[PDB]
């Protein structure tokens, strides 16, 4: 009954992957309000659809800069995935379009902010708070992995909190739809699995490694491997020498011990029972997996929200002007967008 | 402590990715 859902979710995703969507909107249809996020080739803005007064997050990619930073294939892949996926912890893409200068992606505004701000502010989450989030990530991965997607970019900076206090995943820049193995050095240091650092040729097991780092970081307040510099973090990672704070329950230690397992072939999520080893684990004994899927569980933390189009859970960034050029830029490279 | 060691690394803020 979960396997039928996935087989039906798989066929849905494959249709929308081969026959998708293009120029569903235009830029003067929107009032630009404030920047919610920056990044190397783009920015994300809270916009207001003038026709309807509804608010969205608009992601604005500069075409020239995307070409400079050799990210064409990543931006195209993010868009493609986002219009083909359907799951309650994955953000919805409402419109995409482009002009002479820019690529645009219009998504649902998620007003609760990054988990990251929340976790640095409180310091750590208690085990049940941390478990609530974990459980959402465990189902999301189960979904994406059945589609053959590896996510690769899991960290609190990339998890947002909605109005109900549940998680939304945005950022499929690095996700890759493959069966078998892949070899790219990519990700964020604290969260890179050992096989990635050792240039081994790796698989979806990396994502469960990342879930362990995330569960640890959520319950501790800090990641399990850090240092001044990437290199010295990587040395700690491949050693597999985790120390756990004393407040960690023994049930958490046991799971964490099975996710941060250096060896691929005894890592939870990569064994024969698959994702079921994580779901039947004792740390998640009190966890109702269906009720989580249906969003029917009172969240233990709900972010403050003062009305539609409130940005109080986001940082302030330096507002820049939207430059639209009179000349078309990078038209061939971005035809499929 | 471990907390204090983490502050001493300078990576308590938003962490960037690496690319190729
Ligand atoms: O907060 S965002 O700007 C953001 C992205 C996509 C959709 C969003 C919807 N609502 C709020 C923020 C959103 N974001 C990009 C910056 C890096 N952190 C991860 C998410």
């Amino acid at each position: 009954s979960v396997k039928e859902f996935l087989a039906k979710a798989k066929e849905d995703f494959l249709k929308k992957w081969e026959n998708p969507a293009q120029n569903t909107a235009h830029l003067d249809q929107f009032e630009r309000i404030k920047t919610l996020g920056t990044g190397s080739f783009g920015r994300v803005m809270l916009v207001k659809h003038m026709e309807t007064g509804n608010h969205y997050a608009m992601k604005i990619l500069d075409k020239q800069k995307v070409v400079k930073l050799k990210q064409i294939e990543h931006t195209l892949n993010e868009k493609r995935i986002l219009q083909a996926v359907n799951f309650p912890f994955l953000v919805k893409l409402e419109f995409s379009f482009k002009d002479n200068s820019n690529l645009y992606m219009v998504m649902e505004y998620v007003p609760g902010g990054e988990m990251f701000s929340h976790l640095r502010r409180i310091g750590r989450f208690s085990e049940p708070h941390a478990r609530f989030y974990a459980a959402q990530i465990v189902l999301t991965f189960e979904y994406l992995h059945s589609l053959d997607l590896i996510y690769r970019d899991l960290k609190p900076e990339n998890l947002l909190i909605d109005q109900q206090g549940y998680i939304q995943v945005t950022d499929f820049g690095f996700a890759k739809r493959v069966k078998g193995r892949t070899w790219t050095l990519c990700g964020t240091p604290e969260y890179l699995a050992p096989e990635i650092i050792l240039s081994k040729g790796y698989n979806k097991a990396v994502d469960w490694w990342a879930l362990g780092v995330l569960i640890y970081e959520m319950a501790a307040g800090y990641p399990p491997f850090f240092a001044d510099q990437p290199i010295q973090i990587y040395e700690k990672i491949v050693s597999g020498k985790v120390r756990f704070p004393s407040h960690f329950s023994s049930d958490l230690k046991d799971l964490l011990r099975n996710l941060l397992q250096v060896d691929l072939t005894k890592r939870f999520g990569n064994l024969k029972n698959g994702v079921n080893d994580i779901k039947n684990h004792k740390w998640f004994a009190t966890t109702d997996w269906i009720a989580i899927y249906q969003r029917k569980v009172e969240a233990p933390f709900i972010p403050k929200f003062k009305g539609p189009g409130d940005t109080s859970n986001f940082d302030d960034y330096e507002e820049e002007e939207i430059r639209v050029s009179i000349n078309e830029k990078c038209g061939k490279e971005f035809s499929e967008f | 402590t471990t907390y204090a060691d983490f502050i001493a690394s300078g990576r308590t803020g938003r962490r960037n990715a690496i690319h190729d």
